[PDB]
């Protein structure tokens, strides 16, 4: 049983959402299995995506899958894991698990500019 | 019981001093302070060399999902030696939360835009380059949106007057509207409101 | 119809003289520059269209197939009447054929 | 006294002469567009005699910054220039219409109390 | 042909007016020899725009000094071998 | 000031009428042609047409009288959205740096008689941006105008009294009688 | 009763969520509707309905709307019963005005009083916030009932201390009678 329309303009009712959002989580997996495994993204990437494809896993219906999920629709599960293959592979490119490039300058971030010393 | 003082929520506490420990443990590279200010308002204070990356992060992680940018904000702080700082404002309406992530940014040196990221980005950038000076680069088209064609100058700044350096008015001889050097009828009277002594200690040594 | 040249030149003298002494009543200041520019909303100043062109020309065909229409009310007492119902009910359909055979393609 | 910056639309300094040179190449060709598309007193000649004095005005200038800063800015006058949203005032602000020119003598200033 | 366009060169080269009737020549740069400041070597490339109806690009404008060089590039352009 | 008259006092004086030259004149021509500016004047203020140049806030209590309580169209008073057919240009909001040559363009497309009227404190005198840099020192430096409203939204009961000045001062115009004595 | 495309939830409402009636009452309805004009004639129907209703037209300026006691109008300078003019010349009117309208200059009069040489407001930049009758100690400068008072000149609306004490004379009786009817809301 599909619902007639997903409430949002502009967004299509998936004919096979549960096929997309493990294919789109194993896709993730390949892309952080890159990373090293000292990056706390990678682990936390892992850990979330491991647990949302253990929900695609164990719910079979649609509605089932939304309501233990628990974050919106299931079009929206596609399109954040949509969202976070392409964070990913642009971390990849970024390299974001480093030391810093620019420390702060000196009186920068403190609020009340013009008090001396 | 304190009626007259506003109580702070203590939900919007914990998430968001839990969120800012997970940012600043997924970007060490960019993120230098993540701070939790009076208000329950959380700051992110990044290099200039992460306003993409981290805007982007924020866009489409799962844990998340800052997807709106309301607002853009260029202070211009001369003292500092990178005088102006850029504010972006970002909203999640999956997890209904705020954050402010601020970065530092000279007139000569450019900031990235993330006009990539957020289309809204398209225009605020625009702005506070009509205002402050700010280049944004890789920008579709930046260009003057706010002030009037033939102006030279940014007028936000704090080096800059408050009435402005020329007027306007309509010349009858050359038929147009022509351009004069600023004389005002009646000047602004500066009133010195600086108060002598300080009202509060906890922001005395706030600084270092 | 030699009365009708006559009230319409009557009427075309009328509409002159009444707007020449409207130029003459009208108030004489001084031209300028920018009075006599061509108005653009605020600050001061088309391509050919083909959809237009085929608009008129729609219009024309019509209006061509529609004097061949004008007649028949006159010829219908006058006529063969079994010729001029095959040639009116033969006129509008194949018009209403060819609205439909346009608007479907 | 040396810093590592980022550039701005520039990496060498004749990188930034060339971009000039661009922009006021670009400005040349727009001259008689500009002369032709505005109802402004100032010919063609004058327009180019004022487009060489406010680039030697900006002559003195040595920085590769400061210079990519001044061809950024004058590439969106140009802008403002071809697509037509300035008006004839706001072309005509280059030359200081309307504006009595002040006397250089101790005194003149003097009299007129400059 | 070369003295076509050696000709014309020569010819919208003594149109500037800057530059004084004497000193033409194919060899002498107009840099240091002649008075020409940078912001007019550009107008003398726009001249050559104009009157030929063709757009120079910068990177070959930037490497010319002589009016040998200019009749160097404008025999490739024009076709003439 | 003169004191309103006491109505002991102003039983003795007679009526005023509708025509404010007299009927006293004393040539024949002098008096046609009072009579005839009079017709005139009458036609002009029986009917002005302000132009739609809403600018700012003032605007919105502009609307205030196209609304059904104050109803300025039983006092000939009807919107015109081209310059040319309008006779009055009503600024009503904020004059700036980039709305100079906008504003100066559309009064000088505008055909004589053009009567202003100057609604709001930032039409006239700059008013709360007066020290701004990018707003002009009120819209006497641009537009010459012949009525100021003074409310920082007016009123619409004030921007009606404007209004009745205006036709005030259009019934006082004395063109023929100025022909006549030139 | 048709469909609802999307589950309408407890705290939202949702507008054109109703599925398109496919039964042929429905049909037909939709249908004369479209070729008769019916919901056309029912907006002509409200429209020449309201030919009939009373107009809101209130005929200035022999009739005027209603105001408040709290009205912003014209400022002006009031008096004590005795006479003497309330203005001490404490400034705080000046320090709290937004558009900066008010200028004043004070010095002691001849028995020591502290009352101004110079009141001058701008009305012209004045934007009628009514801070100055708030930061008035005293009840001296007060926004007066009057807002006729449009100007043929604008130099005339640059309102010195002899018109605003003019202003004061002239209407001290409802300036009065709304500060006596309007002090314990304040
Ligand atoms: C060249 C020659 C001159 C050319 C230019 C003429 C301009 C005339 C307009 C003008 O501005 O005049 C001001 C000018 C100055 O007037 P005023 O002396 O200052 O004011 C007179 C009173 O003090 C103040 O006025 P008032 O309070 O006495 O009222 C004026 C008028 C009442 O006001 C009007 O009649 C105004 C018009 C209303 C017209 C309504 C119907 C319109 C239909 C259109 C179709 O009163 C009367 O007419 C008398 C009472 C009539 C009672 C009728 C009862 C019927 C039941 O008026 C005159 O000089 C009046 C005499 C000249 C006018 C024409 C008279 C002959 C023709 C009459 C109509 C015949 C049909
Ligand atoms: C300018 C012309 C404006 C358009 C006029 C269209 C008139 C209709 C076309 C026509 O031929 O009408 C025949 C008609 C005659 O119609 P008729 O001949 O059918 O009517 C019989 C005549 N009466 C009514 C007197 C018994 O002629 C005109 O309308 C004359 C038009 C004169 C135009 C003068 C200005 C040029
Ligand atoms: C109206 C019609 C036009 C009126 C005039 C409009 C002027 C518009 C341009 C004014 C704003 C500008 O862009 S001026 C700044 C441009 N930059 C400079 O002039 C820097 C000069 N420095 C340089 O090195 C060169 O560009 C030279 C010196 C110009 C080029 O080098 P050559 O080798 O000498
Ligand atoms: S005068 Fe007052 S109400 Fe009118 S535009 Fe200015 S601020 Fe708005
Ligand atoms: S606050 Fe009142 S008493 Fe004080 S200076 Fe102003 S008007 Fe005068
Ligand atoms: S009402 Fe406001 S703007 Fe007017 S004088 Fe008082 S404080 Fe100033």
């Amino acid at each position: 049983i599909i619902k007639a329309s997903t409430g949002l303009t502009g967004l299509a009712v998936s004919t096979n959402p549960h096929h997309t959002l493990s294919a789109l989580y194993g896709k993730i997996l390949r892309a952080v299995s890159k990373m090293p495994q000292d990056a706390s993204y990678r682990k936390y990437t892992e850990q979330l995506v491991k647990q949302r494809a253990d929900s695609v896993a164990q719910h079979k219906d649609i509605t089932a899958l939304e309501k233990a999920v628990g974050c919106g629709q299931v079009e929206e599960l596609i399109v954040q894991a949509e969202n976070e293959l392409i964070l990913a592979r642009k971390m990849l490119g970024w390299k974001p698990w480093e030391k810093l490039v620019q420390a702060a300058p000196a009186k920068q971030w403190d609020w009340p500019p013009a008090q001396i010393m | 019981d304190k009626p007259t003082v506003r109580q702070p929520d203590a939900v919007a506490r914990s998430h968001l001093s839990d969120f800012g420990r997970y940012v600043a443990e997924c970007l060490p590279k960019y993120v230098q302070k993540v701070q939790l200010t009076a208000g329950d308002e959380l700051e992110v204070l990044i290099a200039p060399e992460g306003v993409v990356p981290v805007l982007q992060f924020l866009k489409d992680h799962h844990q998340a999902q800052f997807t709106n940018l309301v607002d853009i904000a260029g202070v211009d702080v001369p003292c500092r030696k990178n005088r102006f700082e850029v504010v972006y404002n970002l909203l999640s309406l999956r997890y209904n939360s705020r954050i402010r992530v601020k970065t530092y940014t000279d007139e000569l040196t450019p900031l990235d835009s993330a006009c990539e990221v957020h289309k809204a980005a398209n225009w605020y950038e625009r702005e506070i380059w009509d205002m402050y000076g700010v280049f944004f680069a890789n920008h579709p088209d930046l260009r003057r949106i706010l002030t009037d064609y033939g102006f030279e100058g940014h007028p936000q700044r704090r080096d800059f007057p408050l009435s402005g350096y020329v007027e306007l008015r309509y010349d009858d001889e050359k038929k147009r509207v022509v351009c004069e050097p600023l004389e005002l009828a009646q000047e602004f009277r500066k009133f010195d409101l600086s108060a002598p002594w300080e009202q509060f200690p906890n922001f005395r040594n706030a600084n270092p | 119809m030699f009365s009708i040249i006559f009230i319409a030149l009557l009427i075309l003298l009328i509409t002159t003289i009444v707007m020449f002494l409207a130029s003459i009543l009208s108030k004489k200041a001084l031209i300028d520059r920018e009075k006599s520019s061509p108005f653009e909303c605020g600050f001061d100043p088309l391509p050919f269209s083909l959809r237009f062109f085929l608009i008129t020309i729609i219009f024309l065909i019509f209006d061509v197939e529609i004097a061949l229409i004008l007649p028949m009310i006159i010829i219908m007492k006058y006529s063969n009447i079994m010729i001029w119902t095959i040639t009116s009910i033969i006129f509008i359909l194949i018009l209403l054929i060819g609205l439909y055979h346009e608007w479907n393609q | 006294a040396v810093q590592q910056v980022r550039p701005i639309l520039s990496v060498d300094r004749e990188e930034a002469r060339k971009r000039a040179l661009n922009l006021y190449k670009a400005w040349y060709r727009q001259i008689p567009y500009i002369v032709m598309d505005y109802d402004i007193p100032m010919t063609v000649e004058q327009c180019r005699d004022k487009l060489r004095e406010e680039f030697v005005k900006h002559r003195n200038v040595t920085d590769i910054r400061v210079i990519d800063m001044l061809v950024i800015k004058g590439q969106m006058e140009l802008k403002e220039s071809v697509e037509i949203w300035k008006q004839k005032g706001h072309i005509m602000r280059y030359w200081k219409e309307s504006q009595d020119p002040k006397p250089t003598d101790f005194l003149s200033k003097f009299i007129q109390g400059v | 042909s070369l003295k076509l366009i050696n000709e014309r060169v020569l010819l919208v080269l003594k149109l500037y007016d800057k530059i004084d009737p004497s000193k033409l020549n194919v060899e002498s740069h107009f840099i240091n020899d002649l008075g020409l400041d940078s912001l007019d070597h550009v107008e003398v490339i726009m001249a050559m725009e104009d009157e030929f109806g063709f757009e120079i690009p910068d990177s070959d404008a930037e490497k010319l000094l002589k009016p040998a060089d200019i009749i160097k590039y404008v025999a490739d352009k024009e076709d003439v071998y | 000031q003169q004191t309103l008259p006491v109505a002991e006092v102003a039983q003795n004086l007679p009526k005023k009428g509708y025509s404010p030259f007299g009927t006293k004149q004393s040539s024949v021509a002098e008096w046609s042609l009072a009579r005839l500016d009079d017709l005139l004047n009458w036609g002009r203020k029986g009917s002005i047409w302000p132009l739609t140049f809403g600018l700012a806030c003032c605007a919105v209590e502009m609307m205030h009288i196209a609304a059904p309580r104050y109803d300025m169209d039983r006092y000939g008073v009807v919107f015109r959205a081209s310059p040319r057919q309008a006779d009055v240009i009503i600024v009503a909001g904020t004059l700036t740096n980039k709305m100079a040559p906008a504003l100066r363009k559309v009064y000088d497309q505008m055909p004589e008689p053009r009567w202003v009227i100057s609604m709001g404190s930032c039409a006239n005198g700059g008013g709360y941006y007066h020290y701004s840099y990018s707003v002009v020192r009120g819209c006497d430096r641009i537009i010459p105008v012949d009525i100021y409203v003074p409310g920082c939204p007016p009123t619409a009961e004030a921007l009606m009294y404007g209004v009745l000045q205006l036709q005030k001062k259009v019934k006082r115009m004395k063109t023929l009688q100025m022909w006549y004595r030139k | 009763e048709p469909k609802d495309i999307v589950e309408v939830p407890k705290g939202y409402v949702y507008v054109n969520n109703k599925e398109l009636s496919m039964e042929f009452a429905d049909i037909t309805d939709r249908a004369a509707s479209t070729m008769f004009f019916g919901e056309l004639l029912r907006g002509f129907a409200v429209t020449l309905a309201h030919i009939f209703k009373e107009p809101a037209t209130i005929n200035y300026p022999f009739e005027k709307g209603p105001l408040s006691p709290r009205f912003r109008g014209e400022h002006a300078l009031r008096r004590y019963p005795s006479g003497e003019e309330r203005c001490i010349a404490c400034k705080l009117c000046e320090a709290i005005c937004p558009a900066q309208a008010i200028t004043i200059e004070a010095e002691e009069r001849a028995d020591g009083s502290r009352r101004t040489t110079r009141y001058d407001i701008d009305m012209t930049k004045c934007i009628y916030c009514g801070f100055c009758q708030e930061a008035c100690p005293v009840d001296a400068i007060v926004e007066g009932p009057n807002f006729e008072f449009s100007t043929e000149t604008h130099e005339e609306l640059l309102y010195n201390k002899e018109k605003l004490l003019c202003n004061g004379d002239k209407w001290e009786s409802e300036i009065a009678s709304n500060l006596q009817a309007d002090h314990l809301y304040r």
